[PDB]
């Protein structure tokens, strides 16, 4: 209504890698035992 | 800690097997019923080397006992400390075995490995830190000799780091129990060149002479032959069930004796050793122990050290005495016959000790030693498996179990070339 034919039509990332990161292996834990086997048990 | 599991194999080992657990029981004050009864708190101390705490304060071995047609397991079943056993570690086919390597090692065998891998690790799991095996065997049979391989070389694989002892009964020097003696020992021995940490070599032979000349029995019974390989079987154990004022761990006791991955045959013997007369005439001092135990006689193998070179020694005492007696001894002996032993070894014996003799006895010994006259006994064998397979006696037995001959001539040149190891090392 404004007489603005010119605005009539308009016309106009990777997360990230922590460094910590790593999956928990059996060592530098003392909860648990400390090795990794086929079919020990 | 320092947990132990022991197999007993065959016939032999089923049979050594009693009278090894009737000697530990004693040992440890317990009784058949499987109740402790002893005195002091020390026999409670590691007792969890052998046994396992059971309900209601019992104490039950961890022996396995594996052998085809269960006959001699049902005299165990039924001897006086036949009460001990787990009824669940007993493995048994219902078929003969025919002192045969083959089908003790590849058909009859191969059914029952299921079973008794399925019942060793039931246990080894029970150790909080295992220490290493232990197994009893008959070289010339086919229980013992053929599932005892094969069995090692299961074991070899799962529990590589951990250490197996093995006191093999070997073949006679004159007398052959079995006719096929010869096949079913190389076969063997190639097994153990491979697959043995330790491996102590018995000869029913000399211990016929110690139980005759030594100890003057009239009517030496298997009975009693194996209250002497109990004897020394308890004896290598004393520093891990029993303090020491110098222990001697069961590792720290290979690495101070076989030179070479190969050279795992020892020689053992006991002492003191004495008919009942004789108790109230000789003293018992550690100058004593030590003149028996290096003798010629007390060697319970059929080699005679006067032949090669010892590589290294050990020794055993139990008993509260002086060490410095044991290390001017062991001293001395070197010094005096010093061409029975290698130069590139400065000293090359180890002497342990222990607060505890046997429960009768105030002082005991026990002898292990590496020589290089071992090779003879692989020397005279070696002549006789070649003797008879040259013209293929009895072969049809073997070849008969999906066997073949390339599994004879590797056993017979993997022994060929470890007597020869045990000759560059004689440089007489
Ligand atoms: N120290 C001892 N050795 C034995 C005894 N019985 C058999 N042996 C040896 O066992 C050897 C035969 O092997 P064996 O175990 O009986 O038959 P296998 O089941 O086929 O292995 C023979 O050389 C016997 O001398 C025993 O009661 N005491």
């Amino acid at each position: 209504q404004e007489e603005s034919v010119y605005a009539l039509i308009p016309q106009p990332p990777a997360m990230h890698t922590s460094k910590f990161g790593g999956k928990t292996h059996p060592a530098q834990f003392d909860f648990g035992q400390n090795k990794v086997q086929p079919h020990a048990t | 800690m320092r947990e132990i599991v022991h197999i007993q194999g065959g016939q032999c080992g089923n049979q050594i097997g009693a009278k090894f657990w009737e000697v530990v029981s004693d040992e440890h004050g317990i009784d058949p019923t499987g109740t402790y009864h002893g005195d002091s708190d020390l026999q409670l101390e590691r007792i969890n080397v052998y046994f396992n705490e059971a309900t209601g304060g019992r104490y039950v071995p961890r022996a396995i006992l594996m052998d085809l047609e269960p006959g001699t397991m049902d005299s165990v079943r039924s001897g006086p400390y036949g009460q001990i056993f787990r009824p669940d570690n007993f493995v048994f086919g219902q078929t003969g075995a025919g002192n045969n390597w083959a089908k003790g090692h590849y058909t009859e065998g191969a059914e029952l490995i299921d079973s008794v891998l399925d019942v060793v690790r039931k246990e080894a799991e029970s150790c909080d830190c295992l220490q290493g095996f232990q197994v009893c065997h008959s070289l010339g049979g086919g229980t013992g000799s053929g599932m005892g391989t094969l069995l090692i070389s299961k074991i070899r694989e799962e529990y590589p780091d951990r250490m197996m002892l093995t006191f093999s009964v070997v073949p006679s020097p004159k007398v052959s129990d079995t006719v096929v003696e010869p096949y079913n020992a190389t076969l063997s021995v190639h097994q153990l060149v491979e697959n043995a940490d330790e491996c102590m070599v018995l000869d029913n032979e000399a211990l016929y002479d110690i139980c005759f000349r030594t100890l003057k029995l009239t009517t030496p019974t298997f009975g009693d032959l194996n209250h002497l390989i109990s004897a020394v079987m308890s004896g290598i154990t004393c520093c891990l069930r029993f303090p020491g004022q110098l222990n001697a761990d069961l590792r720290k006791l290979a690495v101070n004796l076989i030179p070479f991955p190969r050279l795992h045959f020892f020689m053992v013997g006991f002492t003191p050793l004495t008919s009942r007369g004789s108790q109230q005439y000789r003293a018992l001092t550690v100058p004593e122990l030590t003149q028996q135990m290096w003798d010629a006689k007390n060697m319970m193998c059929a080699a005679d050290p006067r032949h090669g070179r010892y590589l290294t020694a050990s020794a055993l005492f139990r008993g509260r005495m002086s060490t410095k007696e044991v290390d001017e001894q062991m001293l001395n002996v070197q010094n005096k016959n010093s061409s029975y032993f290698v130069e590139w070894i400065p000293n090359n014996v180890k002497s342990s000790v222990c607060d505890i003799p046997p429960k009768g006895l105030k002082m005991s010994a026990t002898f292990i030693g590496n020589s290089t006259a071992i090779q003879e006994m692989f020397k005279r064998v070696s002549e006789q498996f070649t003797a008879m397979f040259r013209r293929k006696a009895f072969l049809h037995w073997y070849t008969g179990e999906g066997m073949d001959e390339m599994e004879f001539t590797e056993a017979e040149s993997n022994m060929n070339d470890l007597v020869s190891e045990y000759q560059q090392y004689q440089d007489a």
